[PDB]
């Protein structure tokens, strides 16, 4: 359908300082998705084959962020990720020569990315199932296996480390498999710094004031501070952002919405 | 620990390309080989460091596979498998987990192996009966031999009882060797620190800790890999 | 005979034969699982047993073949137990068994429920034992057909050296020899091989023939 073309992510997007503390960890996924590709010659030139990918997992956090970060980041040709979605539909076995059209599409597009999130969708099969062993065993196939390349990217993100067969499968071929390490008290200051560029926000404000009273506070519900900041902004004609005017949309978004949840 | 990686690649080598001595001395093609014992060898592995010295039609076939939702696929994979190996020419392809569905148990509290034994005495059927067996070998490995089918002491089948008994580090530093001569890596390397550093480690743990090296090969300033970076990786993931 | 028990309770020799006639022409194939019966789900494996021995009595010739029946020789034992009846009544059940045939195959008869021992059932036995000096030579002798020697040739200290086995036992170590005479590559196989190779490898399936 119309999501092979929807593969492609033109239009950039946030970059790279919606790290969200993982200072060390952006390094040791970035070592394989961004390394790779300022001299990949020289890795050649090294001897060892170039990297394969590495495991991202745990708790959702600011997650599907990352991804756009590597499409800032990546100022050459944006890459192609696959979500679990499309895996779960009615009519199974499109999968296959879909991974296969989408593999033919990164040999097409010189070495295209490949992105594979949402591994839970099919996931955790624990043997109806044998339609799903086809796209799982197919899909070790078409990703363990070294038939498109052992090459520059492949990746699983996921809200559940309950893969049986990915996780006694992965060290052959892929390897660095690390924690989502959600930021906390230290990551939603920085994503304040991301979102610096949005509408005009005062020099009153202090992030780590803003940053510090929100447990449990991850890009997405800052996000949603930081949209209902310019939203209560246009429901009170306000011209500059400042967080003592939608400080109640910060504690009504945090604990009016964190009692039932 | 270098004679059950040669008794494997004669083994498997011989029993290919000999058929004129084969009908010379009349000796039949060995076909049954078992590379059992404990993990940290790396049967799968050493099996693709030979497959790799064959380079014939490899095929993936794991152990536990029979075990399915719906009826009908055991025998349309054992039969497929057959088939194509059956259709071409003689190659070569390595299984494992062998004792996973090859274990009887006089206790009924667990146990499936109806049609899980049912279509693996199919495939004992088409090593039973077929006499013109020849044609594509099929390496078998177990993790145990703690129960065995005693219907399986023949020369076709499992005869080359392979143990594995605890490799030295130098082993690991021979099987390591050889997933490490390949890279771009400055020779000096003694293979005796490093090797006796790989204590009680895997074969892909090796493999991971030679491409721990190859990871910040880059960012150390040199191009080509020093003898430090391997334990780095040592103690960097293990 | 509608039944047959093979117990080797030295080593093997019993799938060799059954395998030679059996790999043959067995007229058909049908075997059953000495693990068939643990049955994880739930207890109604009678009718599948009455399924495909159905099937064994839908086709007109059958020979079916049960290797290693001490294991269900002792709910664990229960429904074993349960498929013991259906042996029982399936074979003195109520079938026109003029045609059909079938192989019952053991290691130890010690444990081979002595109430099934009953005859009737089992009317075919037979003990593979110790070298009678008869039955090793001719086992030798066609054994040594396929293979290659030298005008000299010794079977005395072969079969006299070579103690405690069978055809199983010695197909692997006379097969062992003769892969020990492709290991030395000549155009000729002397009995020196056989005597030595045999000799060693057969005191190592000694050691190992447990």
């Amino acid at each position: 359908p119309t999501v092979t073309m929807m593969q492609v992510e033109e239009k950039p997007d946030v970059t790279y300082s919606d790290v969200g503390g993982c200072k060390e960890q952006i390094e040791k996924l970035r070592e394989v998705v961004e390394t790779p590709l300022l001299h990949p010659e020289r890795f050649v030139n090294l001897g060892i084959e170039p990297p394969k990918g590495v495991l991202l997992f745990g708790p959702p956090g600011t997650g599907k962020t990352l991804c756009a970060r590597a499409v800032a980041n990546r100022t050459d040709a944006c890459f192609i990720r696959v979500i679990g979605s499309e895996l779960v539909q009615k009519y199974v076995g499109e999968g296959a020569r879909m991974v296969r059209e989408l593999f033919e599409m990164a040999r097409t597009k010189k070495a295209c990315l490949i992105f594979f999130d949402e591994i839970d969708a099919i996931g955790g099969a624990r043997f109806g199932d044998n339609e799903v062993q086809r796209t799982m065993l197919e899909l070790i196939n078409q990703l363990d296996g070294f038939d498109p390349r052992g090459n520059i990217k492949v990746l699983m993100a996921t809200n559940r480390p309950d893969t049986l067969d990915p996780a006694l499968m992965r060290p052959g071929r892929l390897d660095r498999k690390i924690e989502f390490s959600l930021p906390d008290l230290e990551g939603r200051t920085h994503i304040f710094k991301i979102h610096a560029r949005s509408m005009s926000v005062e020099r009153d404000i202090r992030f780590e004031l803003l940053a510090r009273l929100c447990p449990n506070s991850t890009g997405a519900e800052i996000r949603s501070v930081c949209t209902e900041a310019g939203m209560f902004a246009i429901r009170a004609r306000r011209k500059i952002a400042t967080e003592k005017d939608f400080l109640e949309a910060v504690n009504k978004v945090i604990k009016s919405y964190a009692k039932f949840s | 620990l270098d004679k059950q990686i040669q008794e494997l690649v004669e083994a498997i080598v011989l029993p290919m390309n000999h058929k004129e001595k084969f009908e010379n001395l009349g000796i039949q093609p060995p076909k049954g080989v078992l590379m059992y014992g404990p993990p940290g060898t790396g049967k799968t592995l050493l099996a693709r460091a030979c497959a790799a010295q064959t380079k014939a039609t490899f095929l993936k076939l794991a152990g536990p596979q029979l075990v399915q939702m719906f009826i009908g696929d055991g025998a349309k994979l054992v039969r497929d498998a057959f088939a194509l190996a059956k259709e071409k020419a003689p190659s070569i392809i390595f299984i494992d987990e062998l004792d996973a569905i090859g274990t009887k148990r006089f206790d009924s509290e667990k146990a499936g192996d109806r049609e899980v034994q049912r279509t693996m005495l199919e495939l004992l059927n088409q090593l039973d009966g077929f006499q013109p067996n020849t044609q594509v070998k099929v390496i078998a490995a177990t993790n145990r031999v703690d129960i065995l089918d005693p219907a399986l002491l023949r020369s076709g089948r499992l005869d080359r009882k392979i143990e594995f008994p605890m490799p030295n580090e130098e082993a690991r530093a021979r099987i390591m060797q050889i997933h490490s001569r390949k890279m771009n890596v400055s020779p000096d390397v003694n293979y005796e620190e490093l090797a006796r550093c790989t204590d009680d480690f895997n074969g892909a743990q090796c493999k991971a800790v030679c491409v721990e090296a190859g990871m910040i090969a880059l960012r150390r300033g040199a191009t080509e890999l020093t003898h430090e970076d391997y334990m780095e990786g040592i103690l960097e993931v293990q | 005979p509608k039944g047959c028990l093979l117990y080797g309770p030295p080593g093997t020799g019993k799938t060799l034969l059954a395998r030679a006639v059996a790999s043959q022409l067995d007229c058909n194939f049908l075997k059953v699982v000495s693990s068939s019966i643990v049955d994880k789900y739930i207890g109604e494996s009678a009718r599948l047993i009455r399924e495909m021995f159905n099937y064994a009595r839908d086709h007109q010739p059958c020979i079916i073949f049960m290797d290693e029946i001490d294991a269900i020789g002792g709910s664990a034992d229960r429904e074993i137990q349960r498929t013991l009846m259906e042996l029982l009544n399936q074979m003195d059940g109520f079938d026109t068994l003029h045609r059909v045939k079938m192989i019952m195959a053991t290691n130890r008869p010690d444990t081979l429920d002595p109430a099934l021992l009953r005859p009737g059932r089992l009317d075919r036995k037979i003990h593979i034992d110790l070298p009678n000096e008869q039955a090793r030579l001719d086992i030798l002798k066609i054994h040594a057909g396929p293979i290659t020697k030298h005008g000299e040739i010794d079977y005395e200290a072969i079969v006299k050296l070579s103690d405690g086995f069978n055809g199983a036992d010695l197909r692997n170590v006379c097969t062992e020899a003769g892969m020990f005479a492709i290991r030395a590559d000549h155009d000729f196989v002397v009995q020196e091989d056989f005597m030595k190779a045999v000799r060693k490898v057969a005191d190592s399936k000694k050691l190992e023939s447990k």
